[PDB]
Formats: structure tokens, sequence, C-alpha cells
RNA sequence: GGAUAGUGGCCUACCAUGGUUUCAACGGGUAACGGGGAAUAAGGGUUCGAUUCCGGAGAGGGAGCCUGAGAAACGGCUACCA
RNA sequence: GUGAAAUUCUUGGAUUUAUUGAAGACUAACUACUGCGAAAGCAUUUGCCAAGGACGUUUUCAUUAAUCAAGAACGAAAGUUAGGGGAUCGAAGAUGAUCAGAUACCGUCGUAGUCUUAACCAUAAACUAUGCCGACUAGGGAUCGGGUGGUGUUUUUUUAAUGACCCACUCGGCACCUUACGAGAAAUCAAAGUCUUUGGGUUCUGGGGGAGUAUGGUCGCAAGGCUAAAAAAGGAAUUGA
């Protein structure tokens, strides 16, 4: 009978069962109370602001290598400090000191020969301007 | 040489039910009545943040 | 009986001890205005609907009233709090 | 008495023999792939008290039923409280020997317990490691209980029981042997099956192992508060120089 009761008056029994059942499964409660986006990279958000501390492998050799692309930002909601890639050593020249970068995720789908694991972040604008911007000469970084 | 097979005994706890209600007060009860609606304010209000 | 435009524990007397509920009462949460409607999948469903129309509610928040056929009105008045 | 001995007790004669008497337990072989009970469980005889399955029935009421939280009954062994006796064995404990080997790690005594009455405790590998009720789907013999028929042998005859074996059929059990035109990961399964994707009724439940990590999510647990020390061939050696 397949443990279900099938009467026409079961609805009431079912509705219930159905109930329970979906509270017990696991992303209907996550939905439902609001942890997806506690569970999230950094908290709810899409971007995340932050302040650079160090530019770090500056003393590297061999150019354009992920250890000189990476830097060390905090995230200003936390105080928490983290990396982030900066594509483009131009790119790490724009980025110095104390300035408020505007991180998002990375979102690869495949590795690189040489790149470094968990490094999660990237780095989209810096001190209110992109990035890309930047490199492509189109603005200008103000101070 | 003898093979004794050993053997499960119970469990202690995985369930959702109880993982629920574990709390002293009930996270079934202290819910919302628009999950979606509260998803979209949230990203918009952490962004504005 | 009073009061109201009028029914009515609406309110005052004097009376009986009743009313709701495992068919879920009561109390809690709601980032809850309700609906026509919007999206999606084959069907079933699920999720949105502050927002061009309809209805209700409000005018910083308790409370109170004047005029008037119509208001507990706030681009009316009075006292309190902020 | 062990593998080996030793504590132990024996001229007031142990161990042994005979004749007994007392005590409290236990109910051997007979004992089965048999039986009873809702399960845990249940074995000497006889009697009493109630109860129950199955069969048989041209008896009787006429849906009175199935599944089901709450609660209730019962629940091995050990265990607790208060009584009883206390033979046997015996967690703790006290001891003997610590002998090579543990191949062949014990012995002696014994508190609680074992047993019994009255109350708690409510747990087991409490297992067919598999919710219940109903129905259908293969053959083969058995064995237990009841019944029907026949046939003889054992039986006995106006006395109080007319039972036993054989065979055929038949219900209802405990099981078993072959296999599935089925199912499956496969072992296997007469159900874990009911023609490819799905409806006979119904209660409960769900969304692997070790590791490494964080804990405000939590329960528990600690210590002391007068008390101190300062380099060697300046060897080895029945083996040397």
């Amino acid at each position: 009978g397949k443990g279900k009761p099938r009467g026409l008056n079961s609805a009431r029994k079912l509705r219930v069962h159905r109930r329970n059942n979906r509270w017990a499964e696991n992303n209907y409660k996550k939905r439902l109370l609001g942890t997806a986006f506690k569970s999230s990279p950094f908290g709810g958000s899409s971007h995340a602001k932050g302040i650079v501390l160090e530019k770090l492998g500056i003393e590297s050799k061999q150019p354009n290598s992920a250890i000189r692309k990476c830097v060390r930002v905090q995230l200003i909601k936390n105080g928490k400090k983290v990396t982030a890639f900066v594509p483009n050593d131009g790119c790490l020249n724009f980025v110095d000191e104390n300035d408020e970068v505007l991180l998002a995720g990375f979102g690869r789908k495949g590795k690189a020969k040489g790149d470094i694991p968990g490094v999660r972040f990237k780095v989209v604008k810096v001190s209110g301007v992109s990035l890309l911007a930047l490199w492509k000469e189109k603005k200008e970084k103000p101070r | 040489e003898q093979s004794n097979k050993q053997h499960r005994k119970a469990k202690e706890k995985n369930t959702a039910k109880k993982k629920l209600h574990t709390q002293g007060h009930n996270a079934k009860a202290f819910a919302v009545a628009a999950p979606g609606k509260m998803a979209r304010t949230m990203q918009r209000s952490s962004d504005v943040n």
C-alpha cells in the first residue's frame, strides 16, 4: 500500500505529513530561515569592499606569475584580511595601498599552470573607478 | 583463520527534525512568509550596505 | 434600560454558566496590505503580486473633537510625547 | 590439585567402604530440524483451579471489522529495598605458586548473589538482523493435533472404555527439499513476487568510514597562597703496554 494513505478523505493527513517532511528537507530549511546568505562566501552581497594592506609577491623575479598578481586586502565589514587576484602587473601598479578595492568572486572553470589555490576573490574597481577602464586608459585614478 | 562479522548497533543523532528542535526555541516556528521576497531584499540590502 | 441613524454585551444593571478545540482552539512568527493579475513546466504544481483597475488603512506616534448630508478630516482644530 | 608443584587436612585414622539421617537446589539419559504459549519462557508423579489453539457442527447473533498516538498488562539474566532459609556454584576480597613455556596462566577459602515472598527496575545478538490485515501465484513428500472412509494384523469376549499400526482424503501447525515463465547489486527471496512507469486498507520513519579544524551551542572538573643543588687516560687490561 506504499505506506501513504489513499482514501478520498485523507487530504488532511497527506498535507500535514508533507509539511513535516518539507521542513526536514535541507535547502527548504535554509531558504525559509535565511541562512543561504550566511553560507555565501562573504555574506549575502555580490561584490565586497576592502582595504589594500600589502602588495604581495613584489619581490618575485619571474614576471606575470600568480604570486605576483596576488594582493592582500582586508574586508571592511569584518576587519578580516584575505587575498585577491589582480590581472596584469600594470593593474598591480594601479593598486598600491589604502585603496578601497571592490572585490568580487573568481568563478573559474579550469585551473592554470601556475595558479594559486584558494584565492577566490578578484579585484573589480579601485578607489571608485574600474580596473579595466584604468588599464585601457579610458579613465584616471583620482587620489 | 576466522571471519567474525561485526554489526552496526544504533544511531545517535542524524535527524533533521531533532536538528531543528535542539534549540531552546523552535526553529520551525520562527520563520517568514515570503522566502523569495526575503532573498531578493537581502541581496539588495547587503549591496547597499 | 441607556446610547446610536439603526441591529447588537455596544454599554449599564440584575441574572443563569456558558462559548472554542486533536476536524488543531489559544498563543507565537511573518523582510503579511487583500484581489484582478506576472513568471515557469508536458500535465500537476511552485514562486512572485509596494506598483496603471477594484477594496481597505494611514498622514511623526497615543488620544480627542468642531463644522457639515457626508470626517473621528490632519494642505481642519485642541492637549501629550518626539 | 594443576602443564608442574604448593598453601589445605590427615593416629583424636583423613581419601576410601558399608549402613543411614538431615538440608536446600535440580528435574539427566528418554530429547527429535517434535510440542505449548502473545513474547520472555515452559520438562519427576498425582490432584485441584481456571484458561487456550485446532478440529467437528443442517447451533447462534448479523457487520459487531482492519490499521492505529495516549495509556495499560507482561517482560530472560543481572541489579535495589524489606523478610526467609543458605546444600551447590560463586563479580568483590583474602590467600598458595610465581616454575622456563603460557604450546598446557591455575589452586584453597568465601561476602554479595544463585533459590523463595512482597515491591521497584523495563533492558538484551529480546533475530526469520526484514510494519500489520487481506488476496493471488510452483511442484514433492514428510511430521504433530483433529476429522472422514476402507482394509486388514495387534486387539477382546453381559464389561465399563472399543486403543495401536496401514492407506487415501482432509483442515490447521512446526519446518524442510527441488525450482522459479517472477524479483534483485548479487548473495538470495513463495516473499524481498504480483506483465516496461507505479492506485487492495492503514500507523511510524529517512533526505558510509575514519581522519584534520572551529565552538558563545552546551554540560562538567581543577591546582597553589612561606619552599631552594652545583674538568677528569687523574682510564681499561686473566684480553694490556
